[PDB]
RNA sequence: CGACUUACCAACCCGAUGCAAACUGCGAAUACCGGAGAAUGUUAUCACGGGAGACACACGGCGGGUGCUAACGUCCGUC
RNA sequence: UCCUCCUAAAGAGUAACGGAGGAGCACGAAGGUUGGCUAAUCCUGGUCGGACAUCAGGAGGUUAGUGCAAUGGCAUAAGCCAGCUUGACUGCGAGCGUGACGGCGCGAGCAGGUGCGAAAGCAGGUCAUAGUGAUCCGGUGGUUCUGAAUGGAAGGGCCAUC
RNA sequence: CCGCCGCCG
RNA sequence: CGGUGAUUGGCGCAGCCUGGUAGCGCACUUCGUUCGGGACGAAGGGGUCGGAGGUUCGAAUCCUCUAUCACCGACCA
């Protein structure tokens, strides 16, 4: 409907329908995140079944992946939202920003990833909440941080 | 049963808070209403919490 | 605007004598021309309506208004407030222009043409025809359409009977089967 | 002595009565704020110097005597107060 | 928190006791003279789940939670754990090998299967009535002598085994049933 | 038994039988059967008084029925104690006030109509009498 | 692809006829609340403070529910 | 237990294992305010199109609608849509209505602080009545109010609240 | 591996 | 007498709980296989939920009334 021409103002390039399912069948890695809305949830749930999620492209009411606010989704989610994925172990690796940014803000960005990961205390946690938290740059630095401060 | 309750924490320095009910499984985003504060006597925007 | 000035002093003098009118405001003039497109099969996809709403952008000179459903029935699996059709209401200046383009270069393009039925009157004087193709209008490029379903044209006048409005269309030669 | 079985009754439910109705009648001097008519819908509408609560409760907004009218094109009952 | 005495739960009402939560299939009601009434409640286990039989008296109640059964859609396999998908709210779900036992072969992709939802997330998975599958390990069956019915074993693409007739040898997709596990027809 | 179709409710109150009647005069037919006693007529009693009256007017003619029961009467079953709810609907009565015309008839002689309502008044519990359609 | 014939049932309306606790385009008698006045009555009024008894009622007149327009039956109103 | 109607006898109240239905909610718009609008169902005409999609016209009159039963109610609309918004705000509240009481319900207006409208004005929830339970104990946040010699804290108090 | 019987003169 | 849960294709049974779809196994029909039949393979047909009335945009499902048929049985004297 109108959201196929109103979500284009939020910064997305390829907005549409089952014509984008042919790009799923080709296995295009140009996209990394999939965002939809609850009216085209019959597209991904019936065509992008296996390739979407070891594809790991997300479409959840658990997360805010599919709201009906598709105009105001990618005004900040295309800009600064980094998605939390599960692992088989203890680890949840995320991504830090460009090296020449304000380093005082990133140390508060790491401090405000604490309130987001402790916002869900799954209530069946074990002994600790966070044991080891280390922020490396790409492949060289090793910076052991703390879970309390 | 379905409609649980939330806590509107004031974003100002006071510890005053309003409380209300919000159905999480329909509109899962937070509320950013703008009501009166009886401590600061301002019109501070309130934020959603538990 | 061509056959608007033709209405002013050739069609009025034709009509003031046939039904003995005593005032110049007594003659019926056409008020509006309403173009409905009852698409109906928009229960499958929304983009079928958006292709159909773009088809009225070439026949008319403006954007159609989609119509929500009035009632909700069981024989069609429709719901309350559903875009089951889109309409075009055109009046004022372009209603003479669409009527110029209809009876001259769109009505003779009807496939298997014999004429228009004079039984399509409701007793008020509001004629309603029905077209069955998009390819009778010159703006459709014959390749963008994918459905045989056409539309209907309602010509609403300010008359009171059918004979009062039949001679109104008779001056525009209105092929009269 | 034989005793046959007995049935049941699905009914037997009623409410607390809400004490609706006219409280102050006509020509009766009232104070400001007194309830005049408690009612579900506006059987009586509010006239001059009489308000209408959220419960459709007609309350006095001034001192004086309760007055009943039959005013209006729809022949409805208003309640006014002549300010005394 | 709900309560259900023996005069309340009669058919399709889950009860919770110690656990695991059970399900009532059918029950009778006896109200005998001199003594208290009872009910031969033929319960059904849900987790293992074979059967349990109890004769509840007029006392006492039992917690009824949870009941929820709904249509899902299988789409994903990774290592051990599986997932499903809704069509009325489009919410994710996680499955286990405990919920799939003696059923994991038949469901392959986009099946309209049902699960039983109880406190995170399933208990068991019920496969649909008909799924389409393909044989890959099957001999090029000769006619033989053969003077009757038979009929060769076929190793299936999911790891199962079915008995197929002679006319399907290599790469023939077929639909079967999941209640008993026999051949019925071939899709064409 | 003349029984209604989809009534508003199944059971109603007992109700008194006070007041007089409204159908005083005979309107349609030539002669009528006016009731004098204050009682009630069950749904079998109208149909039983019609069988003993349609015969004696030999079948050509036309017969009206100016009453209709539409009032349920409950009855408890055999050996049932008091209380424990309201009974079950068994039959339908018409509250017949004094002055009510029951039947009407047209196309018969006066001698044939006199020996017709006499053969129907004995089928009724209420005291009735013979009348004539008065002008205006 | 065309259907004609047509002892039979029947809607919305027109005209007439009835019925209803859970129908109201009409509408009393009493009761009830508010003011004024006359006569009468050991303040019969209301507000406090001390002390109880009682909370199993029954019959009849009227107005009803229920029961079989049965009961010295049962359940309410009022005397 | 609570709500609607009748029984209930023209104020109110009024019982029975008397006649009938519903509730243990929903909503950040379905609230506030400003502006604009008036249905049901038949009839005629009309592409696919039919008893019923949308369009055009009339009869018709609120028989429609009101998040949900039932009565009462509403056209100045409380019915419907849109723009803009959070008054679903804090401290009070003369007064009465209803209850044995615990309690419940209406509340003009004042003070501070906003919303909408040019302005008069309106808003301390939704057309109204059902959607809910007293205390004790226990948990979170705030406030030197107390704090067992003193200075602190623990634990209590107040307030918001589970 | 599997392969039952074939109405009465 | 009361109470409770059923009736769904010729038959036996699901589905109802938590509403937009009526199935499954035989039986039946046709073909292939056999000298023919049974059995086995291939293709296909068959009802629209006991009846009636509500609720609702929509009812086999959710409620109500009877109709029909099983099981619980008529306790203390």
């Amino acid at each position: 409907g109108a959201n196929a021409e109103a979500a284009k103002a939020a910064g997305a390039e390829l907005v549409g329908m089952e014509d984008l399912a042919d790009q799923i069948k080709k296995g295009e890695m140009n996209f990394d995140v999939v965002i939809a809305s609850p009216d085209a949830m019959r597209v991904v749930g019936q065509l992008g079944q296996v390739l979407g999620p070891r594809g790991l492209m997300p479409n959840p009411k658990v997360g805010t992946v599919t709201p009906n606010v598709a105009e105001a989704v990618k005004n900040a989610k295309a800009g600064q939202v980094r998605y939390r994925n599960d692992k088989n172990g203890i680890i949840h690796t995320t991504i830090g920003k460009v090296d020449f940014d304000a380093d005082k803000l990133k140390e508060n960005l790491e401090a405000l990833l604490v309130a987001l990961k402790k916002a869900k205390p799954t209530q069946a946690k074990g002994v600790y909440i966070k044991k080891v938290s280390i922020s490396t740059t790409m492949g060289a630095g090793v910076a052991v941080d703390q879970a309390g401060l | 049963g379905i409609r649980e309750k939330i806590k509107l924490v004031s974003s100002a320095g006071t510890g005053h808070f309003y409380t209300t009910t919000k159905n999480k499984r329909t509109k899962p985003e937070k509320l950013e209403l703008k009501k009166f504060d009886p401590v600061v006597r301002q019109h501070v925007i309130y934020k959603e919490a538990k | 605007a061509k056959l608007h000035d033709y209405y002013k002093d050739e069609v009025v003098k034709k009509l003031m004598t046939e039904f003995n009118y005593n005032s110049v405001m007594q003659v019926p003039r056409v008020e509006k021309i309403t173009l409905n497109m009852g698409v109906g099969e928009a229960i499958a996809d929304k983009k079928l309506l958006d292709n159909a709403a773009a088809d009225l952008a070439a026949i008319s000179g403006q954007k159609p208004l989609i119509t929500k459903a009035r009632k909700s029935v069981a024989g069609f699996k429709i719901r309350q407030g559903y875009p089951i059709g889109c309409k075009v209401t055109l009046r004022g200046e372009r209603m003479w222009e669409f009527f110029e383009r209809l009876i001259t270069i769109a009505v003779p393009r009807i496939r298997d043409f014999r004429g228009l039925s004079a039984k399509s009157f409701d007793g008020r004087g509001n004629y309603s025809m029905g077209v069955r193709e998009q390819i009778i209008f010159p703006e459709i490029d014959y390749d963008k359409v994918d459905r045989v379903r056409g539309l209907d044209i309602t010509i609403t006048t300010t008359a009171k009977s059918d004979e009062e409005g039949r001679a109104l269309l008779a001056a525009f030669d209105f092929p009269f089967r | 002595a034989h005793k046959k079985g007995l049935g049941s009754t699905r009914n037997g439910r009623d409410s607390e009565a809400k004490r609706l109705g006219v409280k102050r009648f006509g020509g009766e001097s009232v104070l400001a704020g007194s309830i005049i008519v408690r009612q579900r819908g506006t059987k009586f509408h509010a006239g001059a110097n009489v308000g209408c609560g959220r419960d459709h409760t007609l309350f006095a907004k001034a001192d004086g005597k309760v007055k009943f009218e039959v005013k209006g094109p729809k022949n409805r009952k208003f309640i006014s107060i002549e300010a005394e | 928190m709900a309560t259900y005495y023996s005069n309340d739960f009669r058919a399709g009402l889950k009860i919770m006791l110690d656990g695991e939560p059970y399900a009532v299939e059918a029950s009778e009601f006896v109200k005998p003279g001199k003594g208290q009434a009872f009910a031969r409640v033929k319960l059904r286990r849900l987790l293992t789940g074979t059967r349990v039989e109890k004769t509840f008296k007029s006392t006492d109640s039992a917690e009824g939670a949870d009941v929820v059964d709904m249509n899902l859609t299988y789409l994903y396999n990774d290592g051990e754990f599986w997932h499903f998908m809704n069509n009325e709210t489009f919410e994710q779900l996680s499955a286990d090998a405990k919920a799939i036992g003696d059923n994991a072969k038949w469901l392959l992709d986009q099946a309209e299967c049902i699960v039983t939802l109880w406190n995170g997330q399933p208990i068991s998975v019920t496969p649909p009535n008909f799924v389409e599958l393909e044989i890959v390990d099957t001999d090029p069956g000769l006619k033989g002598d053969t003077a009757g019915t038979g009929g060769k074993p076929a190793t299936l693409s999911t790891g199962a085994v079915v008995k197929v007739p002679l006319f399907v040898q290599i790469g023939e997709v077929i639909k079967v049933d999941t209640r008993s596990g026999e051949y019925v027809s071939r899709v064409k | 038994m003349l029984q209604p179709k989809r009534t508003k409710f199944r059971k109603m109150h007992k109700g008194r039988n006070r007041g007089l009647a409204q159908g005083t005069d005979v309107s349609f037919g030539s002669f009528g059967l006016k009731a004098v006693g204050r009682g009630r007529l069950t749904a079998r009693q109208i149909e039983a008084a019609r069988r003993a009256m349609t015969r004696a007017v030999k079948r050509q003619g036309k017969i009206w029925i100016r009453v209709f029961p539409d009032k349920p009467i409950t009855e408890k079953p055999l050996a049932v104690r008091m209380g424990k709810g309201k009974g079950n609907v068994e039959y339908w009565v018409a509250l017949i006030q004094p002055g009510k015309v029951l039947y009407e008839m047209d196309g018969v002689p006066e001698e044939l109509a006199r020996e017709a309502f006499k053969l129907a008044a004995a089928k009724l519990p209420i005291k009735t009498t013979f009348v004539t359609k008065t002008v205006m």
